[PDB]
């Protein structure tokens, strides 16, 4: 159930773990590419907002869906920040999305006035407009329904062939993580000098209790020098101040 | 569809003098208006797109006018040859039309 | 454009400023009143006096500033 | 669906913002440190229209408020009277807005293609049975359908008795709308308050962060009625308007400097747009200035209009002749 | 760039006349057939116009029902269809190009290239 990208759909992840492994190396995929972190790295991080927006398009708009990307698609369907952390996935799909005749069930927003804001889904539709003379809800000359479908055929150039992308966006840790990669734990050490990662935040330090709290949504704090000064341990709560090692 | 009302009927002029043929409309087309001119044994051929602005390979007599409902048709000096049924057309459809004869 | 000069009397003692627009001959962008014209710009938000004094806030081509009976 | 009527036309009074609307601009601890914020803050000292439902006069107050680039909103109550925002565009059903309602079985946020009501309502019944009130009417919105965004929480049995004196409740939100996300923020604390706002300071913190992709342009308020058996029955006239205030500022690019205290909480702040005093401040990164001269920023005359004037050139580049050429 | 239609044809009352007007070079991709029906005493008639790029077409109301118009995906062909012809309506029916388009989708407002056409009757 992919959506038109003119009404691309998106869908929260949340509480859970793992599957960050690479999977693209399946090589199912037409093209797999971060514009963020390393994807090799995607599985050892943890992250507070993962959203993965699911849609339609052709093979020949399959480089709009990029940061810093302008065209049609890029503007009228389904847009992305310019400042964009997250990675696109997307592959060939003729075996669900074409038909003979055309498939015709996924439709673009050809048609527009103006360009869309980063994740703005307008599903408007509002006849458009392309001239002097009113032509209100007539449909031809100056004005047309905004979207069309698109006949997708097993037997068009690749560049015509549906592709199925999904764009996985993610928010990094500026927050209490809700999403990580597969991790092992280790107990919680506290006095001596000893190397750290939480959910991040990575570095060596001497943990010991601290005497601060933090707002319920902070997770940890910062010194003068932007350096981690404390961290709530994922586990239990408790506030632990990271002192230098001697 | 639009509607068009042209007027005389009949125009009647000698060769040589100014026609002048008017097309109204019952509601606004802004300038999108074009001009047609039919003979006997053929389709009207355009003359003027854009209400005023004339067609390509069309002679300088003839130029057209007019916005909103009212437009004209001038040909400046109507040769023997353009005695001939005139025509408005719409972005979709065509008015009544004035024929054009020698006086 | 030019550079704007806050002259403050120690905010443990009054929330007055006065401010110094330094390339501005008077012809400001901002206000009026209380305004002198000097060399060192217009000085908008002090009153000027005919007396002289030993100077306090020093603002530049002989004009010193201060706060006083406010 | 209901065209309320019997209204005084109380005017748009406005009050002073002073030092309120400031807000955690982070999610990461901070304490006993100054801080140079940029954000959309609600600017000190500015006119916050003030709104009030008033019976004595059945003064109700929902009107259709632009959201622009943010709202600092404000609701005092101890009556429970103002709850619920409504957000969108043309507020029509040509579009999907985004609809937030607190009522007593539940607070339901929703985004679909709602048709709207005009002045929709809320209300609560005065029964001569139990001599108590009870919520009666949820006269919100006619319809709703193409619904993509929905989030429902639990009961809230909220104090629904028509309690009149000054207001003891204050809320406190900040409601923005950035690259698809509407972030709502808000704090409670105690008031005696009947028109202008308290002269104190707040930082609220965070609550939802919601994945809409909803353009807002325009926002209304959502307002409970009081109905009882000494009101006539009629939808449009039988109503009470009990006792309720709330005001509406606007956000705006702001630096802040901000103060936080021992244990992180924000004690202070100074808006660095006032006034060459708090100019001063920000510059130094301080809250006191010794006497003497400092240098603000600058001055800069900014441009009022535009020039182009590039050469009178009517005919086109023959790029037709190279390609698609033979 | 051409408007190359049928011959003439007569035939039974309640049949489709099936004609299509043929338009090389870059026609398919830019602009759009439109069909008219020159009756005999009268003006012309527009019937309707295709637009194989947008997968649309737009009809006069006068025609509405008994035209459609089907096109293919190469050479820009209007394959207009009119449905139940009857004998009264004999006339010589054509194919027109309309000149005007734009890539913000002003598209036709006026013709240029007209095709003058073929006749059917009963
Ligand atoms: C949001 O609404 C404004 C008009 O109020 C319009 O100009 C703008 O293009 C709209 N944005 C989207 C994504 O539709
Ligand atoms: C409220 O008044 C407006 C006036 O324009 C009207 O269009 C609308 O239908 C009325 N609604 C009800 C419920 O009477
Ligand atoms: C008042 O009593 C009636 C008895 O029929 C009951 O239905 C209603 O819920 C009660 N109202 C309140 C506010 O308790």
């Amino acid at each position: 159930r992919f959506a038109s990208v003119y009404a691309w759909n998106r869908k929260r992840i949340s509480n859970c773990v793992a599957d960050y492994s690479v999977l693209y190396n399946s090589a199912s995929f037409s093209t797999f590419k971060c514009y963020g972190v390393c994807p090799t790295k995607l599985n050892d991080l943890c992250f507070t907002n993962v959203y993965a927006d699911s849609f339609v398009i052709r093979g020949d708009e399959v480089r709009q869906i990029a940061p810093g990307q302008t065209g049609k698609i890029a503007d009228y369907n389904y847009k992305l920040p310019d400042d964009f952390t997250g990675c696109v996935i997307a592959w060939n799909s003729n075996n669900l999305d074409s038909k003979v005749g055309g498939n015709y069930n996924y439709l673009y927003r050809l048609f527009r006035k103006s360009n869309l804001k980063p994740f703005e889904r307008d599903i408007s539709t509002e006849i458009y407009q392309a001239g002097s003379t009113p032509c209100n809800g007539v449909e031809g000359f100056n004005c047309y329904f905004p979207l069309q479908s698109y006949g997708f055929q097993p037997t068009n150039g690749v560049g015509y062939q549906p592709y199925r992308v999904v764009v996985l966006s993610f928010e990094l840790l500026h927050a209490p993580a809700t999403v990580c990669g597969p991790k092992k734990s280790t107990n919680l050490v506290k006095n001596k000098c000893v190397n750290f990662n939480f959910n991040g935040l990575t570095g060596t330090g001497v943990l010991t209790e601290s005497n601060k709290k933090f707002l319920p949504f902070q997770q940890f704090g910062r010194d003068i020098a932007d350096t981690t000064d404390a961290v709530r341990d994922p586990q239990t709560l408790e506030i632990l101040d990271i002192t230098p090692c001697s | 569809e639009i509607v068009m009302t042209q007027s005389p009927a009949t125009l009647s002029l000698s060769p040589g003098e100014r026609a002048t043929l008017s097309c109204r409309a019952s509601q606004s087309v802004s300038s999108y208006l074009a001009w047609y001119q039919q003979k006997p044994g053929q389709a009207p051929s355009l003359l003027i797109y854009d209400a005023s602005n004339r067609a390509t390979g069309i002679p300088a007599r003839f130029s057209g006018s007019g916005s909103g409902t009212d437009f004209t048709l001038t040909i400046s000096s109507l040769e023997p040859e353009d005695f001939a049924v005139y025509y408005c057309q719409q972005p979709l459809t065509f008015g009544g039309g004035t024929k054009v004869e020698i006086k | 454009f030019g550079g704007v000069s806050v002259i403050t009397p120690g905010t443990n003692t009054s929330n007055q400023v006065a401010v110094l627009y330094q390339d501005v001959n008077c012809r400001v962008y901002s206000t009026g009143s209380n305004v002198f014209q000097t060399r060192a710009g217009c000085l908008i938000g002090a009153e000027h006096v005919n007396n002289s004094y030993e100077c306090d806030i020093p603002i530049g081509a002989g004009i010193c500033a201060s706060y006083q009976t406010q | 669906c209901v065209n309320l009527t019997t209204r005084t036309q109380l005017p748009p009074a406005y009050t002073n913002s002073f030092t309120r609307g400031v807000y955690y601009p982070d999610k990461v601890f901070r304490s006993s440190v100054l801080h140079s914020t940029q954000d959309l803050f609600l600017p000190f000292f500015s006119n916050v229209t003030w709104f009030h439902a008033i019976h004595v006069t059945k003064r109700f107050d929902n009107p259709v408020l632009p959201f622009n680039d943010g709202v600092y909103f404000a609701s005092t109550e101890k009556s429970n009277i103002i709850r619920g925002w409504i957000f969108g565009t043309t507020l029509d059903s040509k579009t999907q807005s985004l609809l937030i309602v607190n009522n007593a079985t539940n607070v339901v946020i929703k985004v679909c293609e709602f048709q709207f009501c005009n002045d929709p309502f809320l209300g609560v019944y005065y029964h001569k049975n139990n001599k108590s009130w009870m919520e009666s009417e949820f006269r919100v919105y006619s319809s709703a359908n193409n619904c993509t965004f929905e989030y429902v929480s639990q009961p809230f049995l909220m104090d629904l008795e028509g309690k009149q004196g000054n207001f003891k409740n204050l809320r406190e939100f900040v409601f923005k709308n950035i690259d698809g996300y509407f972030k709502i923020y808000s704090k409670h604390t105690p008031i005696n308050l009947v028109r202008d706002l308290p002269q104190g300071f707040s930082a609220l913190e965070p609550l939802v962060d919601l994945p809409i992709g909803i353009n807002i342009t325009r926002f209304q308020t959502l307002l409970a009625l009081h109905r009882s058996y000494l009101t006539p029955g009629d939808s449009s006239s039988g109503w009470t308007a009990g006792a309720a205030a709330y005001y509406v500022g606007y956000l705006q690019p702001r630096t802040f400097l901000l103060k936080y205290n021992e244990n992180g909480t924000i004690t202070d702040a100074v808006d660095c747009a006032l006034d060459p005093l708090s100019e001063t401040k920000c510059t130094l990164k301080s809250f006191t200035v010794e006497k003497g001269i400092y240098q603000t920023s600058n001055f800069r005359v900014q441009p009022t209009e535009s020039i182009v004037r590039f050469p009178n050139i009517t005919n086109l580049c023959p790029f037709g002749e190279v390609f698609n050429a033979t | 760039v051409q408007l190359v239609q049928s011959g003439a044809e007569v035939k039974k009352p309640g049949s489709s006349v099936k004609v299509s007007c043929k338009a090389s070079g870059g026609t398919f991709s830019s602009y759009t057939i439109s069909w008219v029906r020159q009756a005999p005493g009268q003006g012309l008639e527009w019937m309707g116009r295709i637009i194989p790029i947008l997968d649309r077409v737009m009809y006069a109301q006068k025609f509405q029902g008994r035209v459609t118009i089907t096109a293919d995906k190469s050479t820009s062909t209007a394959y207009m269809e009119l449905s139940s012809l009857r004998s009264e309506d004999t006339a010589v029916y054509y194919c027109a190009r309309r000149a005007i388009d734009s890539d913000t989708y002003v598209e036709q407002s006026h013709f240029d290239y007209w095709g003058q056409g073929t006749l059917v009757t009963v």
